[PDB]
RNA sequence: GUGUAGUAUCUGUUCUUUUCAGUGUAACAACUGAAAUGACCUCGAGGCUC
RNA sequence: UUACUAAGUCUCAUGUACUACAU
């Protein structure tokens, strides 16, 4: 002992998953 | 995971085991011993099954339930710091030993009191390698009931080795 | 007898065949061998021989072949590396 | 239980294209009584072998010989002092020399003697890969790549004789070029090249050796110490003029050598260079080297990699002394070519390892020794010439082609009924689709008006001995009338407002046409007049029902009650009527007869209950019937004329056709030939052609069929053009053979002219100064909703450059307005690429670059502007080189080289949606496939397949079975939801399948208990994971289904549902030295049973021979008789793993070819039926399976 | 051979010869020694051959044969066919 | 129903110089060489002991 | 509720088969 969810700006394509999820609940 | 299983009539068989086992949740292995000076069951088996959840739960079912050959089948789930001192006093009563201990550090099991020699001696456990240092370091030649008391590390050669605080530290952690 | 006639035949074998590991062969002795041989069947089949051509993008067919041969003995690394 | 237990059958469309081996010698003496000369080839790939002639100046197949089943080393041609035979080695180590022969009518290859050496198998150690021989035939010598080498001393009896072998053993010395030097008899003398394989530097040494015929073993004589930098070995012949001293030539890279024996004479030339010298430039050598010597005048002709063709002559340098000199010069060139020959004839026959092999005749011969400006001398051995190469091709002229594609990369499978296959040329760069369905022309083809149903032609009577020919046209209502003449087409009494049943000529100068009401007798008079000189009508009226003719005689079947026989007055013109009923008890369904002869035996009439019967014409009688299926849509009854067999060609409706064979004098009816074409009610029609001349019947239908029979053998056909409505052959001034008119089913009339046949040898056509491209081909893709769509990507072999050409329907597309027809990219290479659309309506093209970058692209079609238009859309960075991709839903699926990602649409650049992390075990993906989005098959360089299961909602593709053993997998593809077709990287075609255990579990269960959560394993996987934790990690593991061995390396398979409406749904792959083959399930079981029989038999037939011919010694031809070489089938297909259920069916052909009484001889080993039936199963998979 | 161990082979390239066992030989593959399904003919090395001990039995070594050997269908394809020139150099 | 030579296999029995070093072994085993004598302390164990 | 492993070498006896060799 990196998955790209593409926010609305067209510059999420490197934004992270959980991190649009925040941008959800911000939203 | 795994379960004992008891109170087993050696004329119960392994086919006789896993139907009765399959109704209560699915069962990976089965492991029912067979004596080699008796040729045949010793009367008590294990029970692999694919998690501890379906193993608790055949626990709490299962326990003082099936009734096989009019006997009743039971179910059941299947490192420290030592100090040896020495020439303590005849008045020293183990719990007033645990009295005395209690204030540097807890104890995991009680004193052993024992005699070399005629000499009064005990092994007290300690939960923490440090608060054993601190009954050594105030405890260590010192007088109680009027008697001269050694305290140090009991043999295995003796603890308080550099590996032993490392892995006490640990087993503490 | 039967044993030390195996000894014979281990020689013989070992003389037609090349490398035959008996009993304590270095990691450097069969290995070559194994080098060898996989080179020997990829210039030797003129299949796998055209595949190899065009995945490495030679000009000729050839110069993959003989590059193999001359991939087969050690000294040709040091070679490429004085080119 | 149903045992699973998938039998294919392999089957070799097309054969290995890739030419590796070739001989000079005159094997065969053909079509003349006496004649001896030089001029012929023989060229061999591995298996596959040839057999060209030229004497023309123009190339020509003369036989394409049995597959020998092994993989030939080398091939060299001998001439002792009689017939030159070629010597063979292949695997088996047997050296192997046949004698091309004539036996029966067709030309098989005979084996003389096979010597056994090493081992079965491709070896180092092999005394094969290496081979000459004696340029007068003495001896002949095979080496091994490393080991040792064995040369066999020949001398020709009575019978041949092979001495002794010669062994020499060197054991660490790798044996490479071995060039034998010619001799005046002297003494053989070979020369090798040898690498030392254990030793501290680099050390590569030519080494010299003469054979002593006195001392009867090879002699080491110069050992000389070269350069590492060696390549090759040529053999100059004397230098007799100038000062036994052989020289060779030995070509290094950058510069050329020539050695003398005794070490007197080393003469440097440093090989000249091009001007352009693009991007990567190596140091060269020069491939294939060769000699020729005429009128004292030598000279030898070596190329380089870049396919320059160069020549060295020799010169005294008079003004020192008499001494060796070596000249360079510039040639024509030529693309790279493995081997080069010349014919006694100017001729020089040029094999290239790229793609095709091509003749020529020198002329020009090139420039003369004079100049000091653009040639080179071994005056100075340092010294650079640079030079310009000519494309203007002054000194070499081609002569013939040879089409082939030796290395095809991937390829497409276009208008699946028609099995045609779409891949590119590597070197012209052009488009080529090669197709099952027969080559049809069409030319000048005009538009007739709508609602046409049948045609006919006839020789116009009105004119005799002209060209003028009436071309009849049917409509329901009217019939049309029209006169053909060369060139001149024109339109015409008769009868117009009925349909027409028949119409044929009768005897000389006259015709009749049947129709529906009533008949016309017609005569021709004068030009543009006729006249009818007889009508028939029914006594009360009725309406015809169907009518037959033969070229004096004719059947009509009125209704129901009665059929009418007219023949034709002999030295006259009239016809006749018996009094008769032949009430045939039936209402007859339609009528067939002979109209080859003018009598015409055993009439074949129809019956609407879905009977046949046959009329003996004492007279008339039934002797056989036939109850066969659904009603007779149409038949046609046709005799040919080479074995005179009379077969009734009945069709059906929906769409089954058959054949019969028809006896003679008993008219049974037995060998039922059958096949089921479209869904359609079928249509016949009878034509002649050649390719001996020949006759076939059309069939119309969804598709168009023509039945033709080839000598002891016939195909059915599906032909180029989608349908065609009515056929009917057709002759014209303007050069016609195989030339018809016919009508598409639109009701337009067109002319065509039919070419090439898919026989047994071909089963194909391909559809395509010197040429060459810089553009090398890619990858191939299609569109998944544009049925067949299919675009190109080509690289540049130079600065990193690009092209994509898309081409739908007939041929390419323009680029926008463009006049270029394909688009170009600059910078952009492309190692991987596949088409994506992410959306229905739009479309999207992916690239992946050497930058490691991925590239987006949109395409569009431009629809009657019609155009591609390709747009940048996106930039991605990639880590992994991104080996292999494909579609998955709405997504990308791609494959770095260890993980897998899946990427979706993002804007500005694509994202990634998910990514799964692969086992430990692959370290990179080749190739990878999907079924129906849910599973997928990945496949590795190292390991073998490992199959995934997309997870929704756990985002994740989750590996629920491992693969058996190690295999190297370069294309790999689903038949089923459990089974996967895969590939090697050496050869093996192999299909595996999942275990009914896992079966079980992944259909009672969801794919996302299976990461995490409970499943319950049975307790045996479990302690297979704890136990052997490296192979079971995967936790199942594919047992062996299928596994064969072609000996090519298997580029693209694609499953087809059907070929050509076939039933069983086949699976055809292409592989890249270049092949396409099939592996057909056997439905039932006595399928396989009785394939497995024959290809029993012929499995050791040639060891029942040779046990044959020995007991006839025992009370009075080799082992390899009848394989020709001695590799047994079982172990050759067997090699690197043991087929399983694949019967080889490649063999079960070659029992086609035998003499009958080779055939007879081994069928008797079996109870079951007799040679006659055999035949028929094994042409029965062509036929009926695709 | 197959049974007796001492026994000795030869094991050079084969020539084109082909070797003789007697009749009391007949019938056994020279490697396993096996009757059923003979298949291809031993070739010798023409050092085997040369004068009189070309007569011998290449199994037996001693008597002279007539017969020519053949190998079985298992030896054939176990590949000892062509391992090399079978013969029995020491009596054994 | 015997004798000469010889073999294999059970079972019973029993633990060979305390150590060191080398060979050997997968590690053992086994084999090869030598030899401490004296004093003291705590509960066969232990000694930066002399 | 006991979570599954013991004989070996030597010595001197017993148990039982066997192999060449002779009447």
């Amino acid at each position: 002992q990196e998955l790209e969810l593409e926010e609305e700006d067209e510059e999420g394509n490197v934004m992270s998953k959980k991190v649009y999820d925040e941008l959800k609940k911000q939203g | 995971n795994t379960v004992y299983v008891g109170n087993i009539d050696p004329r119960i068989t392994k086919e006789q085991l896993y139907e009765l086992f399959i109704q209560i949740n699915p069962v990976l292995r089965i492991k029912y011993p067979k004596d080699k000076v008796l040729q045949a069951y010793q009367g008590y088996a294990f029970i692999e099954f694919y998690n501890q959840g379906d193993a608790q739960y055949a626990i709490k079912i299962m326990n003082n339930t099936v009734r096989l050959y009019d006997r009743l089948i039971k179910v059941r789930q299947v490192p420290i710091a030592k100090l040896f001192i020495k020439n303590l006093a005849d008045s020293i009563d183990s719990d007033q030993l645990v009295k005395i201990f209690n204030k540097f550090g807890k104890l995991i099991r009680e004193p052993e009191i024992f005699y070399l020699s005629k000499l009064k001696c005990a092994y007290v456990y300690f939960e923490d390698f440090e608060k054993a240092d601190l009954a050594i370091k105030s405890l260590n030649n010192q007088l109680v009931a009027n008697n001269r008391i050694t305290v140090d590390y009991a043999f295995k050669n003796g603890k308080g080795n550099a590996k032993y605080g490392d892995d006490v530290d640990r087993l503490l952690n | 007898a039967e044993k030390q006639r195996q000894l014979k035949l281990q020689k013989i074998y070992k003389q037609k065949y090349i490398g035959l590991g008996d009993e304590s062969t270095t990691r450097e002795q069969w290995q070559r061998n194994v080098r060898n041989d996989t080179l020997n069947t990829l210039q030797g089949h003129s299949a796998s021989l055209e595949y190899v051509s065009l995945s490495r993008g030679d000009l000729s067919i050839r110069d993959t072949r003989i590059h193999l041969l001359k991939s087969m003995s050690p000294g040709y690394k040091a070679y490429l590396r004085e080119e | 239980a149903k045992d699973d237990e998938l039998y294919l059958y392999h089957l070799t469309l097309k054969k290995q294209t890739n030419f590796v081996h070739s001989c000079i010698g005159h094997f065969v003496d053909l079509e003349a009584g006496s004649k001896r000369e030089q001029s012929q080839l023989c060229v061999a790939t591995e298996t596959h072998l040839e057999l060209y002639d030229t004497a023309d100046g123009e190339l020509k197949l003369i036989a394409k010989f049995q597959n020998l089943f092994a993989t030939i080393t080398s091939m060299k041609s001998l001439d002792l002092p009689w017939p030159t035979f070629l010597a063979l080695t292949s695997d088996s180590g047997n050296l192997s020399i046949v004698q091309i022969i004539m036996h029966a009518g067709a030309l098989r290859l005979k084996t003389l003697v096979n010597q056994p050496l090493t081992r079965t198998t491709l070896r180092r150690v092999s005394p094969i890969s290496y081979m000459e021989i004696d340029p007068n035939g003495r001896c002949i010598i095979l080496s091994s790549v490393e080991q040792n080498k064995l040369c066999f001393l020949v001398d020709y009896a009575q019978k041949l004789r092979i001495s002794s072998p010669l062994e020499i053993i060197r054991p660490h010395m790798v044996t490479l070029d071995m060039a034998v030097v010619d001799v005046n008899f002297n003494n053989p003398c070979f020369v090798t090249l040898e690498i030392d394989n254990a030793a501290t530097q680099l050390s590569v040494h030519l080494i010299f050796y003469v054979l002593e015929l006195g001392l009867n073993h090879i002699v080491k004589k110069a050992d000389y110490l070269v350069n590492p930098s060696a390549n090759f070995v040529l053999s100059l012949p004397d230098l007799s003029r100038y000062n036994f001293n052989p020289f060779v030539v030995i070509g290094f890279e950058n510069h050329i050598l020539v050695k003398d024996m005794n070490g007197f004479f080393s003469l440097k030339v440093e090989i000249p260079k091009r001007s352009i010298t693009n991007s990567r430039h190596k140091n060269v050598t020069i491939i294939s080297g060769i000699v020729q010597k005429l009128k004292n005048d030598f000279f030898v002709l070596l190329q380089s990699n870049h396919g320059d063709l160069f020549k060295l002559t020799v010169s005294p340098d008079t003004n020192d002394r008499n001494r060796p000199l070596v000249q360079l010069s510039y040639f024509d060139t030529i693309q790279n070519s493995h081997q080069l020959h010349i014919f006694k004839n100017g001729y020089l026959f040029a094999l290239s390892e790229m793609n095709n092999n091509f003749l020529f005749q020198f002329e020009k011969l090139g420039v003369e020794k004079n100049d000091f400006s653009n040639v080179l001398t071994s005056k100075d051995p340092n010294k650079s010439l640079v030079f310009e190469p000519s494309i203007k091709l002054q000194n070499l002229s081609i002569l013939s082609q040879q089409l082939n594609l030796n290395p095809s990369i991937k390829s497409q499978i276009v208008s699946d009924s028609p099995l045609s296959i779409a891949t590119k040329h590597f070197t012209n760069n052009k488009i080529i689709t090669l197709t099952n369905a027969v080559n049809y022309s069409n030319l000048i083809s005009t538009s007739l008006p709508p609602n046409a149903t049948k045609l006919w032609l006839i020789p116009d009577p009105a004119t005799t001995g002209d060209n003028n020919t009436l071309l009849f046209i049917t409509f329901p209502k009217k019939t049309m009338i029209l006169q053909i003449d060369n060139e001149s087409m024109e339109e015409l009494f008769k009868l117009s407002q009925d349909t027409t049943i028949h119409t044929c000529l009768m005897g000389s100068h006259s015709i009749i046409q049947v129709c529906t009401a009533e008949l016309r007798h017609i005569v021709p008079t004068g030009k543009s007049r006729y006249s009818n000189k007889l009508t028939w009508v029914p006594p009360a009226g009725i309406r015809i029902v169907c009518a037959t003719s033969s070229k004096t005689q004719l059947i009509i079947s009125l209704s129901n009650y009665e059929l009418v026989y007219f023949k034709i007055d002999v030295s006259s013109d009239s016809l006749i009527e018996l009094t008769t009923h032949p009430e045939l008890d039936t209402m007859p369904s339609k009528v067939a007869i002979v109209q080859d002869t003018q009598h015409a035996d055993l009439l074949a009439i129809a019956d609407n209950e879905g009977m046949i019967k046959i009329m003996s014409l004492d007279f008339l009688t039934v002797i056989s019937l036939q109850l066969v299926s659904e009603k007779i849509s149409d038949m046609i009854m046709v005799r040919d004329s080479s074995i005179g067999q009379l077969n009734l060609h009945v069709g059906l409706e929906n769409g089954v056709y058959m054949k019969f064979h028809i006896g003679d004098v008993d008219g049974s009816f037995t060998d039922i030939k059958r096949r089921f074409l479209g869904l359609k009610p079928v249509s016949l029609s009878y034509l002649r052609e050649i390719s001996k001349w020949m006759s076939c019947v059309v069939c119309h239908s969804s598709s168009t069929w023509v039945s033709y029979t080839w000598k002891n053998v016939w195909t059915i056909r599906q032909l180029k053009d989608q349908n065609m409505l009515s056929c009917s052959k057709f002759v014209n001034a303007d050069v016609a053979i195989n030339g018809v008119c016919s009508i598409s089913s639109s009701g337009r009339l067109n002319i065509g002219r039919v070419s090439n046949f898919p026989t047994l040898d071909n089963w194909f056509h391909v559809h395509e100064m010197l040429q060459i491209s810089t553009f090398r081909p890619r990858t191939i893709l299609s569109f998944p909703n544009n049925p067949k769509s299919i675009l190109f990507i080509d690289n540049h072999s130079g600065k990193k450059q690009c092209r994509i050409s898309l081409q739908i329907d007939g041929e390419c597309l323009k680029f926008g307005s463009s006049d270029h027809l394909y688009k170009i990219l600059d910078d952009i290479d492309c190692v991987s690429a596949a088409i994506i659309d992410f959306t229905r309506q739009a479309d999207h093209l992916i690239i992946c670059a050497g930058d490691k970058r991925l590239l987006t692209y949109k395409i569009l079609v431009n629809k009657d502007k019609l155009s591609f238009d390709i747009e940048l859309l996106h930039q991605t960075e990639i880590i992994s080189p991104i080996h292999a991709m494909l579609k998955f839903k709405n997504f990308l699926l791609t494959a770095m080289g260890s993980t897998i990602v899946l990427y979706g649409l993002g804007k500005k650049q694509l994202l990634r949606r998910s990514v799964t992390q692969t086992p430990v075990s692959i370290t990179k993906i080749v190739s990878m496939h999907q079924w129906n989005y849910e599973r997928l098959a990945v496949g590795d360089i190292h390991e073998s397949v490992t199959l995934f299961i997309w997870d929704p909602a756990g985002n994740v593709f989750i590996p629920y079975v491992d693969d058996s053993v190690k295999r190297h997998v370069t294309v790999l593809k689903f038949l089923d939801e459990a089974t996967v077709i895969g590939a090697d990287r050496y050869g093996n075609a192999w299909t595996l399948r999942s275990p009914p255990e896992c079966e079980k579990i992944m259909s009672n269960h969801d794919p996302s208990e299976l990461s995490n959560g409970a499943i319950k394993y049975p307790l045996d996987v479990i302690t297979l994971q704890q136990k052997l934790p490296n192979t079971y990690d995967c936790k199942f593991k594919f047992q062996l289904l299928n596994h064969f061995f072609v000996n090519d390396i298997i580029t693209d398979f694609h499953i087809l549902d059907s070929l050509s409406n076939s039933d069983r749904p086949g699976c055809i792959y292409m592989g890249l030295q270049g092949t396409v083959g099939c592996f057909i399930p056997l439905l039932s079981k006595g399928n396989v049973f009785m394939m497995g029989n024959i290809e029993n038999i012929m499995a050791e037939a040639d060891d029942t021979f040779y046990l044959d011919y020995e007991s006839r010694k025992k009370n009075n031809i080799c082992e390899g008789s009848c394989s020709i070489l001695g590799r047994d089938h079982q172990e050759y297909r067997s090699y690197y793993a043991p087929v399983r259920k694949v019967i080889d069916g490649d063999l079960c052909e070659n029992f086609l070819r035998l003499s009958l009484n080779e055939q007879e001889f081994l069928a008797k080993n079996l109870k079951s039926v007799q040679v006659e039936d055999i035949i028929q199963t094994i042409n029965e998979v062509r036929t009926n399976y695709m | 051979s197959r049974h007796q161990f001492d026994l000795i082979m030869c094991l050079k390239q084969p020539g084109v010869q082909t070797g003789l066992l007697c009749e009391k030989c007949d019938g056994k593959c020279p490697i396993c020694d096996s009757y059923v399904r003979p298949k291809r003919k031993v070739r010798v090395c023409e050092n085997c051959s040369f004068g009189k001990q070309a007569k011998n039995c290449i199994i037996c070594n001693l008597n002279v044969g007539v017969n020519d050997a053949f190998y079985c269908w298992e030896c054939c394809r176990l590949g000892k066919d062509k391992d090399g020139c079978p013969r029995i150099l020491n009596l054994g």
